[PDB]
């Protein structure tokens, strides 16, 4: 069956008025050379092409206040003057008052469109090259280059139009999604999963403990894979690869979501800049990340582009992910990969969430305590 | 007031 991909070049008018491109990150280019990257590699060949559409007042209104999605949704006080001399709610977050009401729609639009056709029947897989990213927005607070929470909407659309009765949400972009925790945080019903640097809580934006099990029905049903110590040694593909051995898979295989959504970020690549990531994550690692993901809902999974700021690596990253959605065989794992142990830091991370939702997981006892086993070591004792 | 570019966390 067919893998789908979705974009707009109208998601590149999103941009500051100074015209100093290197003061923000998040960038029209990151999209286009990821565009450009699927096109020369032939993937995009391979994928349907989907079109996008605004989202709704109404539908950006299942997650988002009417005062937040008509102050950003639409155009005719919380803007400021930056200091690069363009409008902005903050100094990460730039305003243009022309474009971005459209791009934001645009973007969570995408997502949703994407992810119905997959739900519906229309394709096996999904991914969305969009922005601005949407994980760190909340309920009424922009943040973080983000304005619409795209996966929530698209997680709260399929529940009330749909009706599905669980939703698998992995976030793997390495900073914890704020807003995505916070959209879903009493219900049982979406299981979300965010990998991040956390620190304790010296990272941006310094939510997302591992104590952070959700409330009241649905507690036990937000896992915070969070990695602290910093980067002595950063986090490479063996702790990642160990975190969804140990952890990952065995909490999503419990849950037995009938839907996956991924924010797939990819700022924990390697070559990023330390504030923005500092993790050493190969761009092979990512689609293998993706192809364990598939084995869930049947394979209902769909990839949303949430943080990643270098362009070859998001551009390396997005290839080998639409390459693993596509069925396409991997390129193996180099064998100081498969050997390599995680660094006690991330074993310290892993076994302390094993510690809390062993609690609510029953099967989080089998791999209590194997976190510090490399991939080969894993494959030795589990025959 | 912490900022995504420079990995500050945010904090009141
Ligand atoms: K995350
Ligand atoms: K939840
Ligand atoms: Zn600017
Ligand atoms: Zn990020």
């Amino acid at each position: 069956f067919t893998t789908g991909l979705v974009y707009d070049t109208l998601m590149l008018k999103h941009q500051c008025t100074c015209g100093s491109s290197s003061s923000h990150p998040e960038h029209a280019g990151r999209i286009q050379s990821i565009w450009s990257r699927l096109q020369e590699t032939g993937l995009r060949g391979k994928c349907e092409c989907i079109r996008g559409r605004k989202a709704t007042l109404e539908e950006l209104q299942t997650v988002h206040s009417e005062a937040h999605t008509l102050l950003y949704g639409t155009n005719p006080s919380v803007f400021v003057r930056l200091p690069c001399g363009g409008v902005g709610v903050d100094s990460d977050t730039i305003w243009n008052e022309v474009h971005s009401a459209g791009a934001a729609r645009l973007a969570v639009g995408c997502v949703v469109e994407l992810v119905f056709k997959v739900a519906t029947g229309e394709l096996k897989n999904g991914f969305a090259v969009v922005r601005p990213p949407g994980h760190h927005a909340e309920e009424s607070t922009p943040m973080g280059f983000c304005y619409f929470n795209s996966v929530a909407v698209a997680a709260k659309l399929l529940q009330q139009r749909l009706s599905v009765s669980k939703i698998l949400i992995v976030d793997w972009d390495v900073h914890h999604g704020n807003g995505t925790q916070q959209a879903f945080y009493s219900d049982p019903s979406v299981l979300y999963m965010s990998l991040h640097r956390y620190d304790d809580g010296n990272f941006f934006p310094g939510s997302g403990a591992p104590d952070e099990v959700g409330t009241g029905p649905g507690v036990g049903f937000n896992v915070n894979m969070a990695f602290t110590g910093g980067l002595d040694p950063p986090m490479g593909d063996a702790e990642y690869l160990a975190a969804f051995r140990t952890v990952v898979m065995p909490i999503a295989s419990e849950f037995a979501p009938d839907v996956v959504l991924v924010s797939s970020g990819f700022d924990a690549v390697e070559g990023h800049p330390t504030p923005l990531g500092g993790y050493n994550l190969s761009a092979r690692c990512f689609g293998y990340l993706t192809k364990q993901l598939m084995g869930l809902a049947g394979g209902r999974i769909v990839l949303a582009l949430e943080g990643g700021y270098d362009l070859t690596a998001i551009c390396d990253a997005s290839e080998a992910c639409v390459s693993a959605l596509l069925g396409n065989e991997l390129d193996p794992l180099p064998e100081k990969v498969l050997q390599q142990r995680p660094n006690a830091n991330a074993v310290r991370s892993m076994e302390k969430v094993m510690e809390i939702h062993s609690k609510y997981w029953r099967c989080l006892q089998r791999t209590t305590s194997t976190a510090g086993r490399s991939l080969i070591e894993a494959q030795t004792c589990e025959n | 007031e912490g900022s995504i570019t420079q990995g500050t966390p945010l904090k009141y």
